[PDB]
RNA sequence: AAUC
RNA sequence: AGUAGUAACAAGAG
RNA sequence: UAUACCUCUGCUUCUGC
């Protein structure tokens, strides 16, 4: 009889004049103001106040109840609690000894359904318990600061949707207006109720613990090849700046998460293999020994039905059927006929801005799908033509039409964008322009239909169109129809060819996007460093130069130019823009020869350029090589090797003979000539150019790269090496 | 407007920049080398380098601080039972008698 | 091999005549 | 003898690489003693010192001495200047709207739409707020309640509607009221029967009295700011003053700041409101682009910059102009809303703290001189320092003991909006089509300006232009603290760059200790700080493992909870030693119950109670996690997961941890100093609300979880619920015929 | 209203240097009370364990380590009395548990202290503590070090073989709730020093591709030990171990507390601006300044009567001179 | 196990 | 192969 | 005295 | 004055964005 007690306690309260007026004057909104009312100031030094308070007699405050009275006033000549009541709790104050007493000789409470209530935490332990640890590797790790999920969830929801699901489980009667969200997660609500049935724990705790395993905890963390929550929770033990550790988290892993990592793995293999002579031979080598968490790449490519271009290329190279199945979020397509080509266009949109989007050309056909519903789609360069679909759910058919319209990249779709869309991130990063427009029109679909157009329905045997409301109507969407019925070989340079000599995929068809994996990609090959990132490869390569600088510098000075084309510098080439790679080699091979022949040697500059001399060289029309101020590499404005100066990647300190490669400092003491300390850089800074005297005011201002290239041999010029070092250089 | 204001504003207002050269960096704190001033005194709470602990090998058990300080002085009885004050140094505003 | 040992490091790319 | 020099490390390792060793964060931070009146008056003088060549007039509203620098004569020296020209701000703002198309109207919309949804209880989540009724700082939640109860007497019930808009509509209207009445509790004696010799006793009952104040008094109190001094402020020799705002102004600031916050998020060259890794991620890319975009065969220079006298110069009247430009497309009701906050700051009044203490050394006496009695004493008895200040204060001093501070931003509060004005300067990028290109970053007062040009001679000329540009906005660059160098390394908000932002472990070092929430909470926090530092601030596993060691040390001594087998003597340790002997599964015992520490690098993310649950005895885990234990109390949704942390840079942000609610998750006794003061009466006032709320939570269990909504009576809700509950329990058959009639009878009276 | 007392100006004192040089030095006595830890599973934890065996023990077996552990354990008990026994005058001993090479618990006593009435309301409220401390140091040697101290001869000891006279340094001192708390959290001097050098171990471990801890300290098959510029010898630089360079920073981090106040903060802050401008010249990034003399006045007004500030000012001027000489090597590069 | 040394 |  | 450092504490209140 | 060698207090005599 709880109801009776509450009414009688409400009676006792209302007899007080103050309580009566408060309950009459205070609104249900204002409840949130009178609850936060107290005499308690905010403690702006809780670290101190605690240490101090712990050295007092009675720091703690018991809650006035029968269970507070179960504690004795003293034990074995120790004051546990005092008679004097706390201002806050209106209950006896007590010492920390009272806690220790309760835990020792206190009453034994009911811990039934504790593991079920605190499930989220026990799973977190279960993952570490069943996990297996690999081996620690010492070497550089390029870390990217990506917005990742901290803790794995039971089933993800927005804050509002979860809050209601929590209400239905714990507080049914207060819940309020029943949304559709109830019926969507009805199976979870039923399950949670049965698990949280026979528990004495306070609802506010259950709500909090549920809110953890429903609401998302997404924040920016520095990561490297592991984005999956069950990895992010261990991110502290996964890798540092200058070390890495392999870790297999126990329990279960997702198929989507495996499929995600499976792609990047192939994309990384291809991007590297491309540069090597006989790419297939190198791709097959790595692909076999590549591992995603524990499952090998082949086993993943065989098991998973889906992927991208890059996955199929490798699938062929290993010897597996290629699933030509492109996915666009909820939409899952499969190629039937046609072949499209990606081209960056400056597409204008309805709200009034311009965005670089990779548009697809040519006519194609795809077998679309979205939940229960299926269909076939046809499109051309920035237009939808034909869309056949079956009858299923109203929302599945509604979502399938929206996805196909966005996929088509029709100029009527971009005109429909009338609101606010973020292509740039909060941290100035890039967000996938196509995957952003898909999210926009999924929720706000009223503009999409209106801005598209309408016409008469088809008049055939089983062909009858549908309108905006998703009902068999006369005025159907412009180019939409509803119906009642539903081997290859690979080349040396990684291209998939039919029996007719028709190519369907190539190495220039895979994505140039470099993105983090969800699971951990481990290459079981002694040459695994080659699959590394720009700053990883740049650093690791220059270390190999220094590791063999004795033998390399020697045989070069004798004459033999066999190091120019050395295994090491192949991986380094695959992070050069494969377009000026030959021109760099042209410049470097010339400046290197100009040091050993002229005998104006500079060991720091030798080490700097020797990696660039693997790519077969490419010279200008008139035999002379290309000239450069700095050599640019894949991704980021940071990555370049200034020739005249020092760079963020590569810098040398003459004073201390210290070489700084991506922050890491090595020493060149005992690997430099005594005469070399004097020898100017001007001689080994431009190909077919050597220093004569010092800056001549007559010759005029310093000349550009273009002005230096177009000079006839035996002409004097002024070059600036680095701020406040003018030089007078002549052409050999 | 900014153009018009920077035009009419007095040239006196400026960052008046100069490039830093090593011999511009004069040594910080000229006064600390002057001998007219008094030598800085030791003002740490406890003694550090000059400290001297009295070693009392324990029975591998924790004891009360008073008992510990007792037993430690029981060993070094010559110092514990030194009742004769032999003053060496005196603080300007301090009492030899009261302190001892 | 123990991480402190020099033999723990991987058989790196070495140059040959 | 071999003479060790510590600086000699910098010969081997560069400054940035080992910057951590230039931060003394193992030491004690500077604290303030006694009064802050001399620090406040200094600010009051210095604020007018930079605005003295402006226009001085007398406020017809307040009757105070006001100073207006805006559109004053331009400076002829490098001394701080509040003389900002309106046109030069509007041009820089225009330039921002051109570079960022339709951001103002977009940001205005988002803020305006949020204002409509914003409840009145949004003013509860604040720090110590100035309460005009009692004229003392109090918690925001109370300071709000005292104003609502006071407004009900003067007949302003906009608060009851639930929205902040009608409550803000009441605040500006409350100025128009000719008299503002407010409750002022006063004690009354009352005989009560007892078992005394004379069978009774006297209990001093509180009784609320209706006290009035004039139109002018209230207007001033509403515009008043209460001043203190900044305690625990690192890397500073001398101290400086700060100020707290009233409940009136706080309403309008929230909107204007939210407005600027919307702009700042979308602005590229802003360090706020982004933070942590997100901040680094942005500045890295910004630096990469600002580096790699520079003209080839030129020089890119980074000015490691800082603005001196930030708040003392920036005028509210410029901030007023900023909102009017930003809200140009937005409707007329919103324009007037955003205009109030600056208008209040434009005619703000400064409270001069406690006062000055005077003493006779021979007599050995002391006595505080209240701020209204500052000129009661001939100024020969004040020391030189104070004597000079008090004379300079005189033309701004009010009889009630306050100072009219029309210029400056004493308190600040406008950080986001002050950043934007900085960004507006960084948006200009060039003056007179000269051969340079500048662009920087802004975090309120802190900035870092990049300059790309032909040669360094051109760069410096380009920097000289920025300096002279900022002078017209009211931004004075610090010639002292600010310095320049070729791009590659710089400093911005205690973050050090060197071809990439370098690790600085010393900044986060104070946080490693016992935070002081409770035993169960502090353990989680302790490890969560260690694991998060391994990730973000580059702490190696060896130092990380040691950080776990050094925690358990500080933890065991602070909570006097050493191992059971260890024979360390203490009141608690005596019961811990018995628990060790009684318990079989001693590995199951928590560290707070003298159990072993089982934490390492891997399992930092798992709570201590969960790690050991399987290893615990069946009796011990029952006691430790007793559902109805007396230690824990009525848990608030914030009380379980979140807790305060004070890092040495930005405002006090509350981080969240993961810990199981058990006997160790206790609370500490209330500060009992209140019992001796006349404030006693608030104890009854609290316990009254407590009963009501606690009984409301007994009727509506979801009230603890999600904020109850309703403009109807709090009793009306409780009545209808308990009526239904009784009716349904009867028809279902949980309630008997004996109880139902009694229930309907009791509810019948209500 | 009485004129405010300002910190008087002092000159350089050798005892600060001497303190530095001695506190850095190694001993046979381990003080640190580093508690137990969870068992190692992940190979990172196994590396973390080994790394400590070198890093921790390098501190543990030094003078500063014991001095630190004293301050902590004293400030711990001193704060406990200050709250518990507010009204009572109490005789608190200067305790410290130490372990030798052989492994025996030697309980030390550096003297006795007296805490006055401790009705500490405000955080800054002072409780006068009176210190009586043992010492082998004759105060007449460096008279100008001990103006604040009052010393008695109280016997003798034959610790080495020579009759070393035992003195008693007596001083009226004062602390507050804050300093006593910050004292209890002075173990975190380890972390500030250990991370800074573990960083250099990791940096080098990256390059060689194995745990370079063992190699950095002593050396192995391939790699020789790491060495750092550490101090001077009648105006000529000297090199020292990684183990010493570790301890020199750990000592500095302890001195940051022991001489921690507004004077140190203000100096540390403003002196960085100059430390960076110097690094710019060392990197040859042509640094420019707008008002140097003003930037100096900021640094120089923080030097008054803090031993560590005054010695750091000297050390800075010493180090500046050495870096100013090294510059001459660069100015004559690429100018033929 | 490690044991440090000095001049 | 992202957004949340 | 001493702590301390631009102003306090070296107990406050009934 | 008196009770008062008694009683109460230790962040609540102003700690902001
Ligand atoms: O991931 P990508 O950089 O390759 O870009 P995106 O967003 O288009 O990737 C989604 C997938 O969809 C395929 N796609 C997209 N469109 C509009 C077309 C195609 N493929 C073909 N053949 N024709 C199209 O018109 C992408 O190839 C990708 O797999």
């Amino acid at each position: 009889g709880m109801t009776l007690a509450k009414i009688e306690l409400l009676k006792q309260l209302l007899r007080d004049n103050e309580a009566k007026t408060v309950l009459k004057q205070t609104t249900v909104d204002q409840y949130n103001i009178i609850r936060k009312f107290n005499t308690s100031r905010i403690e702006k030094n809780p670290s101190l106040r605690m240490k101090w308070a712990m050295c007092s007699n009675f720091p703690l405050a018991l809650t006035k109840g029968d269970m507070a009275n179960r504690i004795p006033l003293e034990y074995k000549g120790i004051q546990l609690k005092t008679n004097a009541e706390d201002i806050g709790t209106k209950g006896q104050m007590c010492s920390i000894a009272a806690v220790t007493w309760w835990n020792t000789y206190g009453p034994i409470g009911d811990t039934e359904g504790f593991e079920r209530v605190y499930e989220s935490f026990f799973l977190r332990k279960m993952r570490l318990d069943n996990a297996t640890w690999g081996r620690i590797t010492f070497g550089p790790v390029e870390r990217v600061r990506k917005r990742v999920l901290l803790n794995p969830l039971t089933k993800e929801m927005p804050p509002d949707e979860a809050s209601n699901v929590i209400m239905e489980i714990l507080f049914p009667k207060e819940a309020g207006i029943p949304r559709e969200s109830t019926w969507i997660h009805r199976e979870l609500i039923k399950e949670k109720r049965e698990k949280l049935k026979g528990t004495m724990i306070t609802p506010i705790v259950l709500a909090y613990m549920l809110e953890r395993e429903l609401v998302a905890r997404r924040r920016f963390l520095p990561v490297a090849g592991a984005t999956s929550a069950e990895f992010i929770e261990m991110l502290h033990c996964l890798q540092g700046e200058n070390w890495r550790q392999i870790y297999h988290p126990g329990g279960n892993k997702l198929t989507e998460s495996r499929s995600q990592s499976m792609i990047v793995a192939c994309r990384k293999i291809i991007r590297r293999s491309i540069v090597a002579s006989n790419p297939l031979e190198l791709a097959v080598e790595i692909a076999n020994k590549t591992v995603i968490d524990t499952e090998p790449l082949k086993s993943c490519l065989a098991a998973i039905d889906g992927g991208d271009v890059a996955c199929d290329i490798i699938r062929a190279a290993l010897g597996l059927k290629i699933r030509q199945r492109q996915r666009f979020g909820r939409l899952e397509l499969k190629r039937i006929s046609g072949r499209g080509f990606k081209n960056d266009e400056e597409i204008l949109i309805g709200n009034g801005t311009i965005q670089k989007i990779g548009i697809w050309d040519g006519e194609e056909e795809f077998h679309v799908r979205c939940g229960e519903c299926r269909g076939i789609l046809k499109k051309s360069k920035m237009k939808l033509e034909k869309l056949l679909i079956n009858s299923a759910k109203k929302e599945d058919m509604r979502d399938l039409i929206i996805l196909c319209m966005v996929f088509s990249q029709d100029t009527r779709m971009f005109q429909g964008v009338r609101g606010e869309i973020n292509f740039l991130n909060r941290a100035g990063q890039l967000l996938s322009p196509m995957y952003q427009l898909q999210r926009y029109f999924l929720n706000r679909s009223n503009d999409l239909f209106d801005q598209w157009g309408y016409e008469e329905s088809p008049k055939a045997s089983e062909l009858h169109g549908i309108n905006e409301s998703m009902n068999a109507s006369d005025y159907t969407l412009k180019g939409v129809v509803v119906t009642r019925n539903v081997k290859v070989s690979i080349t040396k340079n990684l291209s998939l060819i039919k029996r007719t000599g028709e190519v369907i995929m190539g190495a220039n068809d895979v994505s140039e996007l470099e993105s983090q994996a969800q699971l951990m990609i481990t290459y079981d090959t002694p040459k695994m460093w080659e699959m590394g990132t720009t700053k990883e490869l740049v650093q690791n390569t220059y270390q190999w130069v220094l590791k063999n600088l004795v033998t390399l510098k020697a045989q070069f000075l004798l004459g033999k130019e066999d190091m120019f084309q050395w295994d090491a510098f192949e991986a380094f080439e695959s992070i050069i823009p494969q377009k000026m790679a030959g021109q760099y080699s042209g410049f470097a091979r010339a400046v290197l020869k100009q040091m050993r022949d002229q005998e104006v040697m500079k060991t720091d500059q030798f080490i700097k350029l020797l990696p660039f001399c693997f790519s077969p060289p490419k010279l200008r029309s008139n035999g002379e090589p290309y000239q450069f101020l700095k050599l640019v590499l894949k991704g980021g404005g940071e990555n370049f090797i200034e020739v005249r100066k020092g760079s963020p990647l590569f810098s040398y300190n003459p004073q201390t003979e210290v070489l700084t490669i991506c922050g890491r400092m090595m020493s060149l003491k005992g690997k430099i000539e005594d005469e070399e300390r004097n020898r100017s850089m001007g001689n080994a800074v431009l190909a077919g150019f050597l220093v004569s005297g010092k800056y001549d005011p007559d010759l005029g201002d310093f000349k550009t790269i273009e002005e230096l290239e177009k000079l006839k041999p035996g002409e004097k010029a002024n070059i600036l090496l680095y701020q406040g070092k003018p030089v007078k250089v002549v052409k050999r | 407007a900014i153009e018009r204001n920077l035009a009419r504003m007095s040239p006196l207002v400026s960052v008046t920049p100069k490039k830093l050269t090593w011999e511009d960096l004069r040594p910080i704190g000229p006064h600390i080398y002057n001998h007219e001033l008094p030598e800085v005194p030791y003002n740490a709470f406890l003694l550090m380098s000059d400290e001297l602990g009295l070693a009392n090998m324990t029975e591998g058990k924790s004891k009360k601080p008073k008992t510990l300080a007792k037993e430690c002085l029981e060993k070094y009885s010559t110092l514990r039972d030194q009742t004769d004050p032999i003053l060496i140094m005196k603080s300007e505003k301090a009492n030899e008698n009261f302190l001892w | 091999y123990s991480p402190t040992s020099p033999s723990y490091s991987p058989t790196s790319p070495s140059y040959s005549p | 003898g071999m003479n060790i020099n510590p600086y000699f490390l910098f010969i081997d390792v560069p400054i940035q690489a080992a910057i951590s060793t230039t931060f003394p964060y193992t030491g004690v931070p500077p604290y303030s003693h006694g009064t802050g009146t001399g620090y406040t008056i200094d600010t009051v003088i210095r604020t007018h010192e930079y605005s003295n060549k402006g226009k001085q007039y007398i406020s017809d509203v307040t009757g105070c001495t006001m100073v207006d620098p805006t559109n004053g004569p331009l400076p002829e020296d490098n001394e701080p200047s509040a003389y900002a020209q309106l046109d030069c701000v509007l041009e820089a703002l225009d330039r921002m709207d051109e570079e960022h198309p339709g951001l103002f109207q977009a940001a205005s919309q988002n803020a305006m739409e949020t204002l409509m949804v914003t409840t009145v209880d949004k003013l509860t989540q604040g720090r110590q707020t100035f309460d005009w009724t009692v004229c003392r700082n109090q918690p925001a939640a109370t300071a709000l309640n005292t104003t609502i109860t006071s407004f009900r007497l003067n007949d302003l019930n906009g608060a009851d509607k639930g929205g902040l808009i009608p409550f803000c509509q009441d605040i500006i209207d409350s100025l128009d009221r000719p008299e503002m009445t407010f409750f002022s509790v006063k004690n009354i004696k009352k005989k009560l029967p007892a078992k005394n010799r004379k069978g009774f006793l006297i209990k001093r009952i509180p009784m609320k009295v209706k006290d009035k104040i004039t139109k002018v008094e209230y207007i001033k109190r509403a515009l008043s700011l209460n001043t203190m001094t900044k305690d625990a402020e690192r890397g500073k020799l001398k101290r400086r003053a700060i100020a707290t705002a009233g409940i009136q102004i706080r309403g309008f600031v929230l909107v204007v700041e939210n407005l600027a916050k919307n702009i700042c998020e979308n602005l590229e060259q802003s360090g706020l409101p982004v933070g942590g890794n997100e901040k680094k991620a942005k500045l890295s890319n910004a630096v990469a682009k600002m580096l790699s975009n520079c003209p080839p065969g030129g020089i890119s220079m980074t000015v490691t910059g800082d603005n001196t006298k930030w708040n003392e110069c920036l005028n509210p009247r410029i901030f007023l102009a900023m909102t009017e430009r930003i809200t140009r497309d937005s409707p007329i009701w919103f324009r007037d809303f955003c205009s109030i906050a600056p208008v209040l700051f434009s005619n703000k009044i400064a409270r001069l703290g406690k006062g000055f203490m005077i003493t006779s050394k021979t007599k050995r006496l002391k006595a505080q001189i209240p701020c209204p009695d500052l000129f009661s004493i001939p100024l020969e008895r004040y020391n030189e320092e104070t004597r000079a200040k008090l004379k300079k204060l005189k033309p701004f001093f009010n009889e009630e003991g306050t100072a009219s501070l029309s210029p400056g931003m004493m308190m600040g509060m406008f950080n986001m909006l002050s950043t934007v004005l900085g960004v507006a300067a960084l948006g200009i990028k060039n003056i007179g089509n000269k051969e340079y290109l500048w662009d920087g970053l802004q975090s309120s007062d802190d900035f870092a300006l990049f300059v790309n040009a032909k040669d360094e001679e051109t760069c410096m000329e380009g920097i000289n232009d920025f300096y002279r540009t900022c002078k017209l906005l009211g931004i004075n660059m610090s010639k002292k603290k600010s310095y320049c160098n070729e791009t590659g390394m710089f400093e911005f908000t205690s973050m050090f760059y060197r071809d990439g932002f370098v690790s600085n472990f010393a900044m986060e070092l104070p946080s490693f200790g016992v935070a002081g929430v409770n035993e169960s909470a502090d353990m989680a926090i302790g490890m969560t700080i260690i694991k998060n530092n391994m990730i973000n601030n580059g702490m190696g596993p060896a130092t990380a493992q040691t950080a776990i060691q050094l925690f358990i040390a500080d933890y065991r001594y602070t909570y006097k909870c050493h191992r059971g087998d260890s024979k360390v003597e203490g009141k608690r340790m005596k019961i811990i030693k018995e628990l060790w002997e009684n318990t079989k599964g001693r590995d199951g015992l928590l560290v707070a119950d003298g159990g072993p520490n089982i934490y390492n690098l891997r399992n930092l993310h798992i709570p201590e109670i969960v790690l050991k649950y399987n290893l615990m005895d069946p009796e011990y885990k029952g006691r430790l996690l007793h559902p109805q234990n007396p230690f824990v109390g009525h848990l608030s949704i914030e009380g379980i997961k979140e807790a305060d942390i004070t890092p040495a840079h930005g405002p006090v942000k509350k981080m969240d941890y993961d810990a199981v609610s058990g006997t160790h998750s206790w609370r500490t006794k209330r500060n009992r100093s209140i019992l001796n003061t006349d404030q006693r009466n608030m104890i009854l006032e609290e316990q009254c609300y407590a009963k009501c709320c606690n009984l409301f939570e007994a009727c509506f269990n979801s009230a603890s979880y999600r904020k109850p909504v309703g403009q109807h009576s709090m009793l009306e809700a409780m009545a209808h619920r308990l009526r239904m509950d009784a009716r349904l329990d009867y028809e279902s058959g949980r309630m008997s015929k004996d109880d139902f009639e009694k229930a309907m009878a009791h509810l019948g009276e209500i | 209203q009485e004129e405010p007392k300002i910190p008087n100006k002092c000159r350089v004192a050798a005892w600060v240097q001497t303190e530095m040089n001695l506190l850095s030095t190694l001993t046979s006595k381990r003080a640190l009370d580093l508690p137990e830890i969870g068992p190692d599973v992940a190979p990172v934890e196994h590396v973390g364990s080994e790394r400590r065996k070198y890093f921790v023990n390098e501190i543990n077996y030094c003078k500063a380590s014991t001095v630190m552990m004293k301050y902590v354990l004293f400030h711990t008990s001193l704060l406990n009395e200050s709250n518990a026994s507010m009204g009572k005058y109490k005789v608190i001993p200067i305790t410290n548990r130490v372990v030798n090479e052989k492994g025996e618990s030697f309980d030390m006593l550096y003297g006795l202290a007296v805490k006055g009435q401790s009705h500490l309301r405000g955080d800054t409220d002072v409780v006068t503590v009176v210190t009586f401390e043992f010492s082998s140091t004759d105060p007449r040697v460096d008279s100008g070090k001990w103006p604040k101290y009052t010393v008695f001869r109280i016997g003798s000891l034959f610790v080495s073989g020579r009759e070393k006279s035992v003195y008693l340094y007596c001083r009226v001192n004062g602390t507050n709730k804050i300093q006593m708390k910050w004292g209890m959290e002075a173990r975190r001097c380890l972390l500030q020093s250990m991370q800074q050098m573990e960083a250099i171990v990791e940096q080098e471990s990256s390059i060689q591709g194995y745990d370079m801890t063992k190699a950095c300290f002593k050396g192995d098959r391939v790699n020789s030990p790491k060495t750092f510029s550490i101090g001077t010898q009648e105006g000529k630089l000297v090199k020292g171990s990684f183990g010493k360079a570790l301890r020199v920073i750990f000592t500095k981090c302890l001195m940051h507390y022991v001489f921690g106040n507004a004077q140190l903060e203000g100096f540390s802050a403003e002196s960085r601006r100059l430390l960076l401008l110097i690094q710019a010249l060392k990197d040859r990034k042509g640094p420019w300044v707008f008002d140097l003399e003003g930037m100096y006045s900021g640094i120089e007004e923080c030097i008054s009567n803090n031993p560590w500030v005054i010695q750091s000012a000297y050390w800075f001027n010493e180090w500046l001179g050495f870096e100013k000489e090294g510059s001459k090597v660069l100015e004559s590069v690429d100018e033929i």
